[PDB]
């Protein structure tokens, strides 16, 4: 899978 | 189970659990939020 999302603001 | 709308897995990470949605690339730390779950 694609890698972990930013956190968001 | 499931709570997630068809295209969407959870991903596991040291980090937490982060949700994908296979079709549109789209990740986000938030469970959908598509749906219909």
């Amino acid at each position: 899978p694609p890698p972990p999302p930013p956190l968001p603001p | 189970g499931s709570d997630l709308p068809a295209g969407w897995m959870r991903v596991q990470d040291t980090s937490g659990t982060y949700y994908w949605h296979i079709p549109t690339g789209t990740t986000q730390w938030e469970p959908p939020g598509r749906a219909s779950p």
